[PDB]
């Protein structure tokens, strides 16, 4: 009963296949859950080697050989473009689930059954999520819960020493696009940098933008203090005559006369930039100018900014400008000819950053950029991808926290706290039969693989740990309080999340429960395995 | 108008680059030409260029969808080359290989046809590929 | 090359059994998911029976045959998709051994396989109960089981209304001595293709009873609204006419070249008194119109619609009766669409509109569906297609059987009860026929988690010594009343299952060889 050219699994070889296949994808991720996990090394073939830990970049760089792995992964994915986070908890979640559906199906329990079980305790859970969640206020002065958040999204993503750094710099850089206010947040206001041959320490905010082109002459000032930004699009090249012409001579000095009588085309729009120059501020103290000049400038054009104690900056991107005309607020003269002081904006001090590859300009400490730049430095490749995935999940996990208030306490509390709630009211209430008990304490002993795996990437015993928090909640019970108890990867005793300062967002367990039960109710529903089109 | 195919035609490796290249050009009267320049302003021919191997099931399909095709589709050219004698080393795995070519440029690049539509392919498999 | 014996017989059946066995599992709510493997690295686990059997790839020509059924029956009938298949399968499967083991010729094995599927068409027609096809609540109450738990459960309320109200405009109920049955003459393909309309609500969509045109009056000093319509449909386009032959027009001086403009002018002004001598009041021409075409026909009182697909005059001859007339000078007085309701143009959405509807009953209508989304209206024009196929099965026989397995358990009672009774060679068939329909109740229990063989046991028992409307329950996976539960499935599909999977069984067991040829 088979066809040329196809392969198909029959009897419960599919279902075997596919555990079998979720626990290797479970232990390729299970290292990396956690700050106390490990790194994986990715080689393309190229030469370029990627370090990453990010489960949704492991998995779409890497390249899976197992159907089922393949659909797991694909089906993870889903996390990156919902919460940002929670792709190796959704497989270590699929991971258990199916190998505890697994074992009761050796036992002989139809994998419906274990569905409807799987169905009824993510009802359950959800729950448990709503009644376990706890309410963030909006008061302007949380900072210190920001600054908890992004030590606890970077601590995972970091080794523990750039979380000092990268910590602030998230808080702030999240903080300043969005106000108190309803208003709304858009991560896109936050510019992400790069920057080689720095230590990875270097790593700061910047208030404003950063522009890439620098100065190309010796005597522009260093630094501008209160500047004026004037945005021009005329071009400041060389200009030949506007009829035809041309270049016919018998020595060069004739050339060099007419190229002399052609530039006061560009001499006359420099003396109305210059008398731009003087009658604003041009002799006030405190006070400078700063003209970003998009296209490009003739030398001897840049000589004379110079000489008028003018920053010209030259041949810039075109978004470069669009940012500008919202971070320092000046507009664009598309003529010298209608040029006033309206289109000059303000900002604060103007820097040159001299590299020894490239030269940077700071237009930064303005009034109201309305944005922010974060400028990641580094000496190697994969140092910089760490840094730069660190800082995008960082901003999301904060942006997720702001949007929306709903907070819950992490370091394994609520795996923990959920399965023993889902132990006690599954088993109390047997809403649906008895026969779906199995996949009730499949789902529930499930739900605890994330704290066993967070201990065990710390190195300390998971029996202990559990035990411990077992007993504490326990003895919170039993004194008719509400309590939280997590597990201190550090220590390796029990301890109150709340008060260390580690917090999950909502939104991420829920999607990674509902992406899990999902994924496991579609495996174990497997019969059988078709091969066509060959 | 014009009709200018109307056919599969066989083509030996050494014009292969000549019937296939020869995609980039119209004909007198189906475009715009100007100074020092006789091509057309419009685009050039949609070749269909079966790489094909006689044993394998879905070549002998496809040689019966393509003249098919070529009878009704009379402005658009159809071409068989053996696939032995097109790619050096052609590997069966890639059996059979169509390539579309238009203004002498490649267009699509469709490998082991068996699974562009139905195994047992269709003129409405095939007609539903070459309007896309 | 060639297949001599019973190897031939043994190879169809086990290709046979081989499609059947896939989607074996396909059936009830708790179908088990299945995994599609490209050669690529791609994959699915669709569990829908008809993507199952349309994805799967057979070398052996049997079954290439039975999917093809199974394709046909997608469109021939709403539902029975998989359940043709399975039920041949399993018949094939049952009578195997009285080809293989018992030397029973095949011929005899088809006629007892004809015999059984007239016995269990009739024991389907005794097992059968009535539904109220006139009083809308019954219609709507049955209608909405294929309907709610969709993406379209939201507005179901009113999506249950358009679809009935659409099926009546097509369907017609008309019984007599003369002309027969019609049947209800239903056709959803062709006259009743949904038209999406951006903007609204499916609250305001509305069912036409005719056919609606999207072409806007083809100048604007034209009436957009007349009382009494009557349309004339001609192919001919009304503009400068050439010789059959090679035609060359020669001119010497530059203003002779109005001669063309007044030539065009006459044959125009012709073809014009032609067409208006039918007393048209729109006149649609599938060809071009030219400008001078559309002022003579105003100049008539009449409207002109150019450059209209051959798609809509079909429609238009069927309910306007207009006559298509492929030469201008050919146009007869009977050619006029008489009997056309409107030829409103009453705009909806930002959208033109053209009624051809009317107070007939031309087995045609156009579906006026509005949303507030693309993709709404495309999920609910697909939803309105499932649910008006499920009315037409339900209204071409006012009656319906139980679901959950009951029927074909009842079917299988009776028919070995009947066979006991043949005293004849024929009888193995029978038997194996009514053994293969308890192929549904058993892939219900596999799929439900239950006993296959004690609950097979207790639902024949209860058949036999109680009634025949005892099931499988979709979620408790016990044995229940489906009348209580309110299970069942339209009288047709189950009618129309039995008799192709009986068709098929038989048609593959005539072959009895398969040779090399072209």
């Amino acid at each position: 009963l088979l066809n040329p050219k196809a392969e198909s699994l029959r009897r419960d070889a599919a279902l075997k296949v596919n555990v079998t296949s979720a626990e290797g994808l479970q232990s390729v991720l299970e290292t990396n859950l956690g700050p106390k996990g490990t790194l994986k090394m990715l080689v393309d073939g190229a030469g370029n080697i990627k370090l990453t830990k990010d489960g949704k970049v492991l998995l779409t760089e890497m390249q899976i050989q197992s159907p089922t792995a393949v659909l797991i992964a694909r089906a993870a994915a889903a996390q990156d473009e919902i919460t940002g986070d929670g792709t190796t908890t959704v497989v270590c979640l699929v991971g258990e689930l199916l190998r505890q559906a697994h074992r009761f199906i050796q036992e002989g329990v139809h994998p419906r059954i274990i569905t409807d079980g799987f169905e009824i305790a993510r009802k359950e859970s959800m729950k448990f999520l709503d009644e376990f969640k706890i309410s963030k206020t909006n008061l302007s002065n949380d900072r210190e819960f920001l600054l908890q958040v992004a030590r606890s999204s970077l601590l995972t993503k970091v080794d523990a020493d750039l979380t000092e750094v990268l910590t602030p710099i998230v808080t702030d850089a999240v903080l300043s696009v969005y106000d108190a206010q309803a208003d709304n947040l858009d991560l896109h206001m936050v510019e992400i940098m790069q920057m080689q041959h720095l230590s990875p320490k270097d790593t700061t905010f910047i208030k404003g933008l950063v522009l890439d082109h620098g100065g190309r002459h010796p005597d522009m000032p260093t630094r501008v203090k209160n500047a004026y930004v004037l945005i021009l699009n005329v071009s400041l090249e060389y200009e030949k005559t506007e009829v035809n012409s041309g270049f016919f001579y018998s020595s060069a000095d004739q050339r060099d006369k007419l190229a002399a009588s052609e530039r006061k085309f560009v001499d006359a729009k420099l003396k109305k930039i210059i008398d731009l120059k003087n009658e604003v501020c041009g002799m006030d103290p405190d006070k400078g100018f700063v003209i970003i000049n998009q296209k490009g400038i003739d030398p001897m054009s840049l000589d004379v900014f110079a000489k008028h104690n003018i920053l010209a900056l030259r041949r810039a991107k075109r978004r470069n400008m669009e940012r500008l005309q919202l971070v320092t607020g000046g507009e664009a003269q598309n003529s010298v000819e209608d040029l006033s002081p309206q289109i000059l904006g303000f900002s604060g001090l103007v820097y040159q950053e001299t590299i020894g590859e490239e030269k940077f300009t700071y237009v930064t400490e303005n009034t109201d950029p309305k944005s922010c730049t974060i400028l990641i430095k580094g000496s190697t490749h994969y140092a910089l991808a760490q840094t730069k995935d660190a800082v995008r999940d960082g901003l999301r996990a904060v942006a997720n926290v702001l949007k929306d208030k709903n907070i819950i306490p992490g370091a394994g509390a609520f795996y923990i706290a959920l399965s023993r709630y889902l132990r006690s009211a599954n088993m109390n209430k047997l809403g649906a039969k008895g026969k779906t008990k199995t996949g009730i304490e499949a789902f529930a002993e499930a739900l605890l693989v994330i704290p066993k795996t967070l201990v065990k990437n710390s190195g300390f015993d998971p029996l202990d740990v559990l035990a411990m928090v077992e007993d504490e909640l326990d003895d919170a019970q039993d004194s008719d309080e509400t309590r939280y108890v997590g597990v201190d990867l550090n220590i390796g005793d029990s301890c109150d999340p709340t008060i260390e300062g580690i917090w999950d967002s909502y939104r991420v367990l829920r999607n990674a429960i509902t992406g899990a039960t999902g994924i496991a109710s579609n495996l174990l529903l497997c019969d059988e395995l078709l091969r066509a089109g060959r | 108008e014009r009709s200018k195919f109307g056919e599969v035609f066989h083509i030996n490796k050494p014009e292969y680059n000549k019937e296939v290249t020869l995609a980039s050009q119209g004909k007198k009267y189906e475009g715009a030409q100007t100074n020092d320049n006789g091509e057309e302003d419009d685009g050039g021919v949609y070749v269909f260029v079966h790489l094909s191997l006689q044993s394998k099931l879905q070549s002998r399909i496809l040689s019966h969808l393509f003249q098919s095709a070529a009878c009704k589709f009379r402005e658009i050219k159809f071409v068989e080359i053996p696939a032995n004698r097109a790619i050096e080393n052609y590997p069966e795995s890639n059996c059979p290989t169509l390539i579309v070519y238009y203004r002498g440029e490649v267009i699509k690049n469709m490998i082991t046809l068996l699974e562009l539509g139905g195994n047992n392919s269709k003129m409405e498999d095939f007609e539903d590929f070459m309007v896309k | 090359e060639r297949t001599t014996g019973r190897q031939a017989q043994i190879s169809n059946i086990t290709a046979a059994k081989a499609v059947a066995d896939v989607i074996r599992t396909c059936l009830g709510p708790k179908a088990m998911l299945k995994m599609l493997l490209d050669p690529m690295g791609g994959l699915v686990l669709t569990n829908d029976g008809h993507a199952i059997l349309r994805e799967i790839d057979v070398a052996h020509p049997a079954a290439k045959s039975m999917l093809e059924l199974s394709r046909t029956q997608d469109e021939e009938v709403g539902d029975g998709t998989t359940t043709v298949i399975i039920l041949a399968g399993e018949i094939l499967a049952q009578c195997a051994p009285y080809l293989i083991e018992k030397n029973i010729h095949p011929v005899i094995i088809i006629q007892a396989l004809k015999k059984a599927l007239t016995d269990a068409l009739e024991v389907i027609k005794q097992v059968s109960k009535p539904v109220d096809v006139e009083n809308d609540a019954a219609m709507k109450k049955l209608i909405q089981a294929s309907i709610g738990t969709k993406y379209v459960i939201h507005w179901s309320e009113k999506m249950c209304e358009l679809a009935l109200d659409a099926v009546k405009t097509v369907r017609k109920d008309l019984g007599q001595t003369v002309e027969g049955e019609p049947n209800f003459e239903i056709d959803i393909k062709r006259y009743v293709r949904v038209e999406k309309i951006p903007g609204g609500d499916v609250l305001d969509s509305r069912v036409l009873k005719g056919v609606l045109l999207n072409k806007d009056v083809v100048h604007p000093k034209m009436s957009r609204h007349i009382e009494n319509p009557r349309v004339v449909l001609l192919d001919c386009p009304l503009e400068y006419k050439k010789g059959e032959s090679q035609t060359n027009i020669e001119i010497e001086k530059e203003e002779d070249w109005n001669r063309i403009l007044q030539i065009e002018e006459e044959q125009v002004q012709l073809m014009c008194e032609q067409i208006l001598a039918v007393r048209p009041t729109l006149v649609i021409t599938e060809k071009g119109v030219s400008d001078l075409a559309q002022h003579y026909l105003l100049k008539g009182g009449c409207s002109v619609l150019r450059r209209v697909k051959k798609s809509d005059n079909n429609r238009i001859a069927r309910v306007t009766g207009a006559t298509i007339v492929n030469r201008v000078e050919d146009l007869k007085e009977s050619d006029v669409g008489t009997n056309c309701g409107l030829f409103k143009v009453e705009m909806i959405g930002d959208e033109y509109f053209s009624f051809l509807d009317n107070c007939k009953e031309p087995k045609a209508c156009t579906i006026m569906l509005r949303g507030g989304s693309k993709d709404i209206l495309n999920e609910i024009d697909r939803n309105l297609q499932d649910a008006m196929a499920v009315a037409r099965n339900v209204m071409l026989s006012p009656s319906l059987s139980p679901g959950g397995g009951a029927t074909e358990m009842a079917v299988s009672v009776k028919l070995a009860e009947k066979a006991k009774q043949l005293e004849g060679i024929q009888q193995w068939p029978y038997q194996a026929v009514a053994d293969a329909m308890e192929c549904i109740p058993r892939t219900l229990i596999q799929n439900a988690g239950g006993d296959p063989i004690r609950l097979l046991s207790q639902l024949r028992a209860k058949h036999a010594q109680g009634n025949f409307t005892t099931g499988i329950d979709g979620d408790k996976g016990k044995i229940v009343d489906m009348v209580s539960y309110g299970i069942w499935e339209p009288e047709v599909i189950k009618q129309q299952s039995v008799k192709t999977a009986i068709e098929s069984a038989c048609l593959l067991l005539r072959v009895d060889d398969i040779v090399s040829g072209v």
